[PDB]
């Protein structure tokens, strides 16, 4: 039954994080991004796989990427998502750096998804520059493929757990609690990574920086930048998670409202990567 | 905002959802009504602007509910509703389930009058568009010990083994889902049902062990075992591990294409395998095919070490085996 492989073509792969594929509807003409996954592998069951569906489903913000259903193939599954054509925030930065306006129209849209899944008591759990996505016109938001539901646990045992540590919060680590406060931590590093290009500590090793987190000081803006956005990011990496603002909160703070410009504008980025990158 | 919030709702722009052409009238303008007091719910309802929901607000407001068959309609049609609206419908309708006076729920008590509430919302998920939101506030009231009672039992139930075969997935899986919480949420209410209903459930159950379709196969497979070891169904499967008609066709779901349905079969396998009071067609069987079982049962997925409960059963079902008679 609807066999998705003449459904859909798949084109080039993307985005690693696996198997997702460029695609069209071979019957609508429209990109697509296609995840493919095992369930012969898998082998977290299906009743995940099927609960990472069922959230993605609920979600309905125009600041995260639109699910548009599965299909089965013998065992492989085809997940099909909207397509952003500019692509991520953490390649768009391989042309050259970021006006503080421009990061603050993405936080600003960032912040204004952040605020749906929250206000649906859901997470994003995996926020960094590269889970950012482009439209060709500039309008920003979030990879979907993050998203989940408060409760029973995350990262568990395979296509759930983070690789990375360093945009996690102290008490993620600590194993302790943690709930969406957690997510403002990472908008925290993740503003610091759209800054400087990276996420504190890259020159370090995973298993060392993960011990750090919770022992040290919280990271902190240095450079060339206005006050306000070296204050915005403390306010995110406070290591109390309640001493953090809310999305909405932030979306008030004097940083965004200073420094987001129209979300358009951003087509300025998708030009100069263009630009800039031969192939 | 009050119950005359609720009035100037259900009548006004509920009740004349149904009855529309094509109008600009009713284009955004009357149905935005129909959305806004459904958000005005969720926030009575639910965390009162920051506090928590209230019990001040919900004495003066669930019994206008009930005032006429006000949900009955509202369910016998959606899609002209609203996507983030047919999210608060579903916990609307799943906050109010959990509103209770002394340990029994005013919801469960008129809920049990016209009962053609729920025939309702199974019969939602042939339409693609409601399928899910459906099946979200299914679960959420078959949940309920007396609740789920009232379904179990009926004719349209064994409609499932249809919706279960849906092509779409995400319904298929949805269908499964409700599937499971009937035969498994309440224990001792469930294994009332198989025993009367063996013969008419467990043929259309067989028609799912075949169907591949390698999810519809998987889970089916899975969840006829803990239907078995459930041991308020103590009485079902030795009843199901009689038939040799079973045992036949586990047998070739372990020459599967599939590792993963070859092992979630041995796991039904063994149960035949390991029955103190093995009847007579199943022992013939056995003894018929002994030789060349054991042949079998040597190189069965030898890695999974790992598993000596795997192991552990994989002797034991070998001197079963070899051992008779
Ligand atoms: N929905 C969506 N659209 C896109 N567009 C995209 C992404 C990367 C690129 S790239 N890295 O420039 O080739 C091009 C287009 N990526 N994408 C998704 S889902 N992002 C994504 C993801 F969700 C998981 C892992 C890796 C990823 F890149």
């Amino acid at each position: 039954m609807a066999d998705p492989e003449e459904l859909f073509t798949k084109l080039e792969r993307i985005g690693k994080g696996g198997e997702v594929f460029k695609g069209i509807d071979n019957r609508t003409q429209q990109v697509v991004a296609i995840k493919i996954i095992d369930l012969e592998e898998a082998e977290d069951e299906i009743e995940d796989i099927q609960q990472e569906i069922t959230v993605l489903s609920q979600c309905d913000s125009s600041y995260v990427t639109k699910y548009y259903g599965s299909y089965l193939k013998g065992s492989k599954l085809w997940i099909i998502m909207e397509y952003l054509g500019g692509g991520s925030a953490l390649d768009l930065l391989r042309a050259g750096p970021f006006d503080e306006f421009q990061i603050a129209t993405m936080l600003k849209e960032i912040l204004k998804g952040l605020d749906y899944l929250h206000s649906e008591k859901k997470i994003h759990r995996d926020i960094k520059a590269a889970n950012v996505l482009l439209s060709e016109q500039g309008d920003v938001k979030l990879a979907a493929f993050g998203v989940a539901g408060q409760l029973t646990d995350t990262q568990i045992k395979r296509n759930t757990f983070v690789g990375t540590p360093f945009w996690m919060a102290p008490e993620v680590i600590q194993q302790s609690a943690y709930d969406s406060k957690a997510d403002i931590w990472s908008l925290g590093i993740t503003a610091i990574e759209l800054a400087k290009g990276e996420p504190p500590n890259s020159d370090m090793h995973p298993m060392r920086v993960l011990f750090l987190i919770p022992k040290n000081n919280p990271p902190t803006l240095v450079g060339d930048f206005t006050k306000s956005f070296k204050e915005f990011i403390d306010a995110c990496l406070n290591k109390d998670p309640s001493f953090r603002p809310t999305a909405k909160e932030l979306l008030k703070h004097k940083f965004i409202v200073k420094n987001s410009k129209k979300t358009s504008y951003l087509t300025e980025l998708i030009d100069r990567f263009k630009r800039w990158k031969a192939e | 905002a009050s119950p005359a919030d609720i009035v100037k709702n259900l009548k006004e722009s509920m009740a004349v959802l149904e009855k529309q052409d094509i109008s600009d009238k009713k284009a955004e303008k009357a149905t935005e009504e129909v959305s806004k007091n459904l958000v005005a719910m969720k926030e009575i309802l639910y965390g009162t602007n920051e506090k928590e929901p209230q019990t001040e607000a919900v004495a003066q407001l669930a019994q206008e509910l009930y005032n006429s068959g006000l949900l009955s309609t509202l369910v016998a049609d959606l899609q002209l509703i609203d996507f983030e609206g047919k999210k608060d419908v579903a916990q609307i309708f799943n906050n109010i389930l959990r509103r209770q006076i002394g340990t029994r729920t005013p919801t469960v008590e008129y809920i049990c009058t016209q009962q053609n509430i729920l025939f309702m919302l199974l019969k939602g998920y042939e339409s693609p568009e409601i399928a899910l939101n459906c099946g979200i506030m299914l679960r959420e009231c078959i949940r309920h010990e007396p609740l789920a009672k009232i379904i179990l039992w009926s004719e349209q139930f064994y409609d499932f083994f249809r919706y279960v075969e849906m092509s779409t997935f995400d319904i298929a899986s949805d269908a499964f889902a409700t599937f499971k919480d009937l035969l498994t949420r309440h224990k001792l209410l469930s294994a009332e049902f198989l025993e009367q209903h063996y013969d008419r459930f467990f043929s259309e159950y067989e028609k799912l062990l075949h169907s591949e379709n390698y999810v519809t196969k998987r889970q089916s497979l899975k969840l006829l075992g803990e239907l078995l070891l459930d041991r308020h169904n103590f009485t079902i499967m030795t009843k199901y591990i009689s038939k040799p008609e079973n045992l036949k066709l586990m047998m070739n779901l372990l020459r599967d294409k599939s590792r993963n349905i070859q092992f979630e079969a041995f796991h039904v396998f063994k149960v035949f395998v390991a029955n103190p009071n093995k009847t007579q067609p199943i022992l013939d069987i056995l003894l018929k095919n002994q030789a060349k079982l054991i042949e079998f049962l040597s190189k069965f997925q030898n890695d999974r070490t790992e598993d000596e409960q795997f192991n552990d059963e994989k002797t034991y079902l070998v001197k079963q085996i070899r051992d008779l008679k």
